[PDB]
């Protein structure tokens, strides 16, 4: 049995500008086997209406999902990508950069 | 279109 | 350019817990348009693009008949290959099947593909001569010995080269508003002093289709790997994708690099360079 850790990527789906509404994007790929556990978190709180691409995966086997939801970014409101996979220890958080 | 083809493993 | 259509089967089963879960996904390119999952509520095959939803109720029919006869066999499969590989009942396992065609820029079949995993590695595939197998492992030889003498390669073949290429067309076609579309990048480059000493350039490619891209940066004309970072290409969620490649490189000497984009909506290849 193949294991693979999930890549994570947290980004929003049009250039961020604040006080415009946009959608929070989390992408985990790569990752094996299907089942994950996916929240979208706006100051460490767990967002209620994300939805989820179907489950596809890559020439190489791995799985690839896309989690997302609406937002209106601000200045000091912090987004980030909680995930959660076999392969990990403990839950990673990663955080939203704007600032890319 | 899927296939109808009777594939098993 | 080339197009593809593929499907992609995932089954998972759950001791204890019932029935395994089978989802079925099938594409052209980069374009999700059907979807089935054994868990929903529908228990059909589902649309998920705009144009395929003109299909009448007689395609949406033998669509759902077709891929719940696919769950039928891999639940068996599943069984199947405990039993190959000498597995207790206990755990889960995965098996998973794509298969579908490519197809050049005059729309005539390229290459076919019809292969399985089990656990995240390979189990069998079909060549591209779309005569022969090549089985994985030992266990997989059993199945590629019973394929050969029931000749399955041959029947693959008529679908692979014929269905498969027929309604990749027709959906080209019906589809042919977006997916014929081909969105070039929007580029920008961005800078970040890390210190006073370095600065990380940033090449941006935005809202692009299809996913096919290549970034990359040069110092003074010449390719350059070394301390760049390069992530993956992603959905943006509206059907197009997202891409950048980074470069750390010593404050001063910015104006050495250029980034260069190829994409296949691009009339000219494009050259970045930092403001």
């Amino acid at each position: 049995m193949i294991q693979r850790t999930p890549k994570i990527q947290v980004y929003s789906r049009h250039p961020a500008e604040n006080g415009k509404s946009n959608f929070l994007n989390c992408y985990v790929s790569g990752f094996h086997p299907s089942d994950i556990e996916v929240d979208l978190l706006k100051n460490g709180e767990r967002i209620e209406k994300v939805e989820h691409s179907d489950l596809s995966f890559s020439k190489d086997w791995s799985f690839y999902l896309l989690y997302y939801t609406e937002f209106t970014p601000t200045e000091k409101d912090e987004y980030a990508c909680r995930v959660n996979h076999v392969t990990l220890s403990q839950p990673k958080i990663v955080k939203w950069d704007r600032d890319m | 279109k899927l296939s109808h083809q009777p594939v098993l493993l | 350019g080339s197009h593809s259509m593929r499907y992609f089967f995932t089954s998972v089963s759950r001791p204890g817990r019932g029935e395994p879960r089978f989802i079925a996904v099938g594409y052209v390119d980069d374009t999700q348009f059907v979807r089935f999952d054994s868990d929903a509520a529908s228990q059909r095959m589902e649309p998920r693009a705009p144009w395929i939803e003109q299909e009448g109720p007689e395609y949406w029919d033998g669509e759902t008949r077709k891929v719940k006869a696919h769950s039928q066999t891999h639940r068996v499969d599943l069984g199947t290959l405990r039993g190959y590989y000498n597995q207790s009942e206990a755990g889960s396992h995965t098996v998973q099947r794509m298969y579908g065609c490519d197809v050049g820029s005059d729309w005539r079949f390229l290459r076919g593909y019809h292969q399985y995993a089990y656990d995240g590695k390979d189990y069998i595939a079909l060549k591209e001569d779309l005569r022969s197998w090549t089985a994985a492992d030992m266990a997989a030889q059993t199945t590629k010995h019973k394929w050969e003498a029931a000749h399955v390669a041959e029947q693959l073949r008529a679908y692979l080269e014929g269905t498969c290429v027929e309604w990749l067309r027709r959906y080209l076609e019906n589809g042919k508003e977006t997916l014929q579309r081909t969105d070039a990048p929007k580029t920008h480059m961005t800078h970040h002093a890390v210190s006073d000493h370095e600065a990380t350039l940033r090449c941006w490619a935005l809202s692009f289709y299809p996913a096919e891209i290549t970034l990359t940066w040069q110092r003074d004309g010449e390719d350059q790997t070394q301390d760049t970072e390069l992530v993956e290409t992603r959905p943006a969620g509206d059907g197009t994708f997202q891409k950048w490649a980074a470069v750390v490189v010593p404050s001063g000497q910015e104006q050495r690099y250029t980034c260069h984009v190829q994409h296949e909506g691009l009339p000219k290849p494009l050259t970045l360079r930092w403001e």
